[PDB]
């Protein structure tokens, strides 16, 4: 029996408890063991605010650089480098809360995709700058396509990710 | 030492050519972020007391000085478009009014706190 | 005596320190694709890359003991920092000869575009065959 | 409550064969299901307690298995004295019994 | 703004809800972000209308 | 180094020869002085 007010859980939710009885064979004999299982569901709010919203914000900021004029190379370069730096800082920060397990979590995959989007935006700018002053039509066309493709791909990824990780 | 060095670094802007906007803007804003990091560390030295110590008064005045340098450049650049002579003389006036004010504040601060 | 032989799993470190620095070096290489007429942009790339590498190192070292000798992760981070620094120094060299002779400056930019990834791949192969 | 769905409702098998009775629990009951043999005009007799624990005096052919919601009672090489009803019940919560299972030849 | 939030979040525990300080930091972030987007809009549309 | 750049920029477009002179002097002076300092510092804190 769990007391009504007796919850010191910050990050989790106590859904209920289960009990069972069994036997364990040790090196000294056969012993009865009584087991209780406490079922806990983690609350996502802290991680939303601290990792998911910052990552989405950095992705949005990286994609905002597409709408700038091609005649501003320093500005878009600053956008790209600072967004990549922010992504690296966020990726270093995110793991610090969890133990050092050897596999990738859902948060790790989300951060990886966000880093991929920021990096891709910077490479798209590099390509656009490369084709500027030689084939301005190509550079403008690819920038115009990017302005639609990047947000739509990010939105589709977010829909799929949240659907597959909120329904399990 | 780090805070006053950051303040003199902020001063350095007054000698940079007024036309180089990204240079002076970046100088000021980086000075500001370094100031806030230094303030965080310095206050983290001691317990979370609500009153004002002598150290954080010094740090706050240094932050005000760096903020003053950045806003001064902003106003100078704004006045370039309206009145050139105004900005021209504003640069030289700031070059002298900032270090003199900092030396005066240092004198007042150290005299008041050391002789107490 | 009861002894245990522990092999350390590496995946966490791939996620935490190896991949970020590799990506930062890739970023560094973008400088050679940017027109060498732009000084603010290329210096922004190089300086930001250097500082990001330093940040990776500082965050990493806050979780280890003060050890005299060089760890393998330290070797990798130092090599990556040297690569980023060399990209910045190559840009400085280009800028030193920009006005006087843009042809050789463009040649140097092209050669860097070719040979920073190749030398980085060689360093990676040496590093990952020495230890693994 | 906790509903114990016991299947089949009835079944027949000759003497010498292996049979498997099954009982399904609505919620989680852990290993707190017991099996009862009730011969005609007699009171029930406990065969399996826990989930796999032969009660004293229970021949070695009877044997139970299962955990959580799925449970089974396999009578290996049935004899002629194994003709009876077989009830499954859970004691995780206030007891509930399965509807029963009649065994003919 | 990012580094101020970073330094702040270290001290507190990990709670699911938003605190008053967190809401203030969010608001200041959003204002800075909107200033940056204002420049982005100004730059995008300048070439067409210099008065707008 | 920052102060030297500030001086060069102050003296640029007014006395270009002076700016070039100070820049080309610093290019040799600064590394030389830093090397001298490093040698002295290490010699005094290691020969001990
Ligand atoms: C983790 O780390 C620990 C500590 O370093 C290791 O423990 C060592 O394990 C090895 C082997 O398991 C031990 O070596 C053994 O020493 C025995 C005693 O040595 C005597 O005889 C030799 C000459 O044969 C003399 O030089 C020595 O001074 C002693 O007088 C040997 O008997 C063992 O067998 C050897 O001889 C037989 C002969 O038939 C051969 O068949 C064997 O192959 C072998 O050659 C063996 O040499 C060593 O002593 C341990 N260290 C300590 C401090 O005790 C763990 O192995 C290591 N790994 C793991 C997984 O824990
Ligand atoms: C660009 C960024 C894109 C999306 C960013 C939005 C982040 C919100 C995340 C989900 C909303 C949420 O649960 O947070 C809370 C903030 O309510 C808000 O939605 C705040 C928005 C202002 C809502 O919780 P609630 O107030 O209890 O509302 C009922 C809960 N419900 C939403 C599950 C029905
Ligand atoms: C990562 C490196 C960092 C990533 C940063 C992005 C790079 C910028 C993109 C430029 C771009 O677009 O590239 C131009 C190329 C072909 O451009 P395109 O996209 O194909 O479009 C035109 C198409 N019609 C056609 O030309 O075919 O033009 C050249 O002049 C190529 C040679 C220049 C330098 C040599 C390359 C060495 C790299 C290779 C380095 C060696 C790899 C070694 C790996 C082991
Ligand atoms: C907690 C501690 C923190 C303290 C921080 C404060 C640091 C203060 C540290 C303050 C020191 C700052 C040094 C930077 C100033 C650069 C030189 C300058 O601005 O003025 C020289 C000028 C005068 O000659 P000219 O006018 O060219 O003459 C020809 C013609 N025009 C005529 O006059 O006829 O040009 C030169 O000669 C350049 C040679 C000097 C370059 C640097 C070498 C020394 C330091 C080299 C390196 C300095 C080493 C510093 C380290 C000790
Ligand atoms: C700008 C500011 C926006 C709003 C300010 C902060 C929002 C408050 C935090 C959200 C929060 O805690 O909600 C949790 C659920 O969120 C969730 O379920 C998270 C859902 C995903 C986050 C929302 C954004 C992702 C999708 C955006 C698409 C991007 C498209 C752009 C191209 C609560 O739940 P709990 O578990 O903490 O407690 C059990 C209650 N349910
Ligand atoms: C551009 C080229 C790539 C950048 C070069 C990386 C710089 C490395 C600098 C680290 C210094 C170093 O090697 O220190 C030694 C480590 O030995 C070692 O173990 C290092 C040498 C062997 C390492 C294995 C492969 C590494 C990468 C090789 C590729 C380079 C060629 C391309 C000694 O350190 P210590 O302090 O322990 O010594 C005595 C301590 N009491
Ligand atoms: C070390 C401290 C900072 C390192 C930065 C150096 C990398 C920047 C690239 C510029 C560079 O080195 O250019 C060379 C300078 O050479 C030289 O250094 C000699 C040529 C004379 C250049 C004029 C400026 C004085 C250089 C200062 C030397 C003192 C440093 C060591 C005491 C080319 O120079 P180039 O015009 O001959 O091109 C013909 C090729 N060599
Ligand atoms: C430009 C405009 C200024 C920027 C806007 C600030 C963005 C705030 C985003 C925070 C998200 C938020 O409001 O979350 C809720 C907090 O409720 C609240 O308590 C927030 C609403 C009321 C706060 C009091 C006044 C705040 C400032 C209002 C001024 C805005 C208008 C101008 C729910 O959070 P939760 O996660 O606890 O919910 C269920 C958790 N299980
Ligand atoms: C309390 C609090 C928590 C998180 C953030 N934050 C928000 C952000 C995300 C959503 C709304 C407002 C700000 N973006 C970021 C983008 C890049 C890097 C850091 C941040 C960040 O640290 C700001 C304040």
């Amino acid at each position: 029996v769990v007391a009504e007010d007796g919850s010191r859980l910050n990050q989790y939710d106590l859904l209920g408890q289960t009990v069972d009885s069994g036997i364990v064979q040790s090196s000294t004999g056969e012993y009865v063991v009584m087991t209780t299982h406490f079922h806990l569901k983690r609350k996502i709010g802290y991680f939303v605010i601290q990792t998911y919203l910052p990552c989405i914000m950095t992705v949005i900021l990286s994609q905002v650089s597409f709408w700038l004029n091609r005649e501003s190379v320093p500005a878009r370069t600053v956008f790209g480098v600072t967004t990549v730096l922010t992504m690296t800082t966020l990726s270093i920060s995110a793991r610090n809360s969890l133990p050092k397990v050897a596999y990738a979590t859902a948060m790790d995959w989300f951060i990886a995709v966000c880093y991929a989007f920021v990096f891709s935006a910077l490479i798209e700018f590099a390509t656009v700058n490369y084709f500027t002053k030689s084939q301005p039509a190509r550079a403008a066309k690819i920038d115009r396509l990017s302005r639609i493709a990047f947000p739509l791909l990010f939105g589709i990824f977010n829909l799929v990710y949240w659907a597959t990780y909120l329904n399990r | 030492i780090p805070c006053t060095l950051i303040v003199v670094l902020s001063w350095v802007s007054f000698w940079i050519n007024k036309d180089a906007v990204p240079a002076r803007t970046s100088l000021g804003i980086t000075t500001v972020l370094t100031m806030t990091t230094l303030s965080t560390i310095a206050r983290k030295s001691l317990p979370k007391v609500s009153y004002v110590t002598a150290m954080d008064l010094f740090v706050s005045v240094c932050f005000i000085f760096v903020f003053s340098a950045l806003v001064e450049y902003g106003t100078l650049h704004y006045f370039v478009s309206s009145q050139p002579a105004r900005a021209a003389k504003m640069d030289s006036y700031a070059r002298i009014f900032f270090p003199t004010a900092f030396c005066l504040f240092n004198l007042v601060y150290w005299v008041s706190y050391l002789y107490l | 005596s009861l002894s245990f032989k522990l092999k350390r799993n590496i995946g966490y470190f791939i996620l935490q320190t190896y991949m970020p620095s590799i990506l930062i070096t890739i970023l560094s290489w973008v400088s050679f694709w940017i027109n060498y007429d732009a000084s603010a942009a290329r210096v922004a790339l190089g300086i930001t890359t250097v500082l990001t590498m330093t940040t990776i190192n500082t965050h990493l070292r806050e979780t280890l003991p003060k050890i005299p000798y060089v760890k393998a992760i330290d070797m990798y981070l130092m090599g990556c920092f040297v690569f980023v620094f060399m990209a910045l120094l190559e840009y400085a060299l280009v800028n030193y000869i920009f006005f006087s002779q843009p042809a050789r400056a463009a040649a140097i930019d092209r050669w860097s575009r070719i040979f920073f990834p190749v030398v980085f791949s060689f360093f990676n192969i040496v590093y990952w065959l020495y230890y693994v | 409550n906790i509903v114990m769905t016991q299947s089949p409702k009835s079944m027949s098998m000759s003497v010498g064969e292996r049979v498997t009775l099954s009982c399904k629990a609505s919620e989680y009951v852990g290993t707190y299901v017991s099996w009862y043999q009730q011969k005609p005009e007699q009171s029930p007799k406990l065969l399996i307690y826990g989930a796999s624990n032969r009660y004293t005096g229970v021949p070695d052919r009877f044997t139970g298995s299962g955990s959580a919601t799925d449970f089974t009672l396999t009578i290996g090489s049935v004899q002629a004295e194994d003709l009876a009803d077989y009830h499954c019940g859970q004691s995780y919560s206030y007891p509930t019994f399965g509807a029963g299972t009649k065994l003919e030849l």
